[PDB]
């Protein structure tokens, strides 16, 4: 149901632009349930993340590599599913999936439930990954 | 040469190593020098005994380099720029030594993580270590 494996197959986002408008670099950490480094996500998600400002809510962009293996990728804000959408995709050998989602003001950490699968083998689930920004996010309408 | 499947296995395998990367790096070196004594020529003024402070220290620096290579696997040559100049231009290390190091590293990973070290992951790690060896042994 809307996995990154199948989402990136849309040729409309073969190399679509996604760097227009105001943004700020924001560092973060990807931790597991024990507040220790979630390594697979640490290698996969680019740090720092770009946070694009809008009129309503700030939209954080996450650069996910090896998208062809990434199956499930759900982001939650205070145990509420955020609307994630694929904005652009770099083809192989780069294989980077750029996805965006809105975050309310003051939100410093998010919950990431995700999974990976190679072609059609063992589905490796990652039940809890904890994305924690170095500072809380705040949208700026004045830019 | 490195497929999406290979890159996935490298992250997962090196991820499950995680905190013990520096320990296996040091172990791989001690396993290399004892097995292949010709490798010692590149480290003349070094303490190459069992449980040496220099070997443990150097093993951490190798593990951190591998972790850096795994994190930036999509752009290794740019990630390992300084190390390529160091090994290729300055030190002029023979590429054969890298095959001996990776041989010892894969054996170490197999010992400490037997169930996780599947033939598919074993293939990807060797393929990953080969590509990192070509970057370091090549001149730019
Ligand atoms: C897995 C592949 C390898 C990696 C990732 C790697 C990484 C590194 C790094 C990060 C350093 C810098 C240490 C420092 O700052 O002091 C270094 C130094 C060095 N490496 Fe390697 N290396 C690899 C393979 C080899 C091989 C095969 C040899 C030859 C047997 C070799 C010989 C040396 C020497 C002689 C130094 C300088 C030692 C010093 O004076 O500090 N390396 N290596």
């Amino acid at each position: 149901d809307e996995s990154l494996k199948d989402a990136i197959k849309d040729p409309a986002l073969e190399n679509k632009e996604h760097d227009i408008g105001p943004r700020e670099q924001v560092n973060f950490q990807l931790l597991d349930k024990n507040n220790e480094t979630q390594y697979y996500h640490f290698f996969s998600i680019k740090d720092p993340a770009d946070v694009y400002y809008t009129k309503k809510k700030a939209e954080v962009e996450l650069d996910i590599n090896t998208a062809s293996t990434w199956k499930k990728f759900e982001v939650y804000e205070n145990n509420q599913k955020l609307p994630v959408r694929l904005v652009s995709y770099s083809p192989v050998p780069e294989d980077h999936a750029y996805i965006r989602f809105p975050v309310s003001d003051g939100t410093q950490e998010l919950k990431i439930v995700s999974s990976t699968q190679i072609d059609d083998g063992e589905e490796t689930n990652y039940d809890y990954t904890k994305l924690v920004f170095a500072k809380p996010i705040y949208n700026d309408p004045s830019l | 040469v490195l497929s999406p499947a290979d890159k996935t296995n490298v992250k997962a395998a090196w991820g499950k190593v995680g905190a013990h990367a520096g320990e296996y790096g040091a172990e791989a070196l001690e396993r290399m020098f004892l097995s292949f004594p010709t490798t010692k020529t590149y480290f003349p003024h070094f303490d190459l005994s069992h449980g040496s402070a220099q070997v443990k220290g150097h093993g951490k620096k190798v593990a951190d380099a591998l972790t850096n290579a795994v994190a930036h696997v999509d752009d290794m040559p740019n990630a390992l720029s300084a190390l390529s100049d160091l090994h290729a231009h300055k030190l002029r290390v023979d590429p054969v030594n890298f095959k001996l190091l990776s041989h010892c590293l894969l054996v170490t990973l197999a010992a400490h993580l037997p169930a996780e070290f599947t033939p598919a992951v074993h293939a990807s790690l060797d393929k990953f270590l080969a590509s990192v060896s070509t970057v370091l042994t090549s001149k730019y």
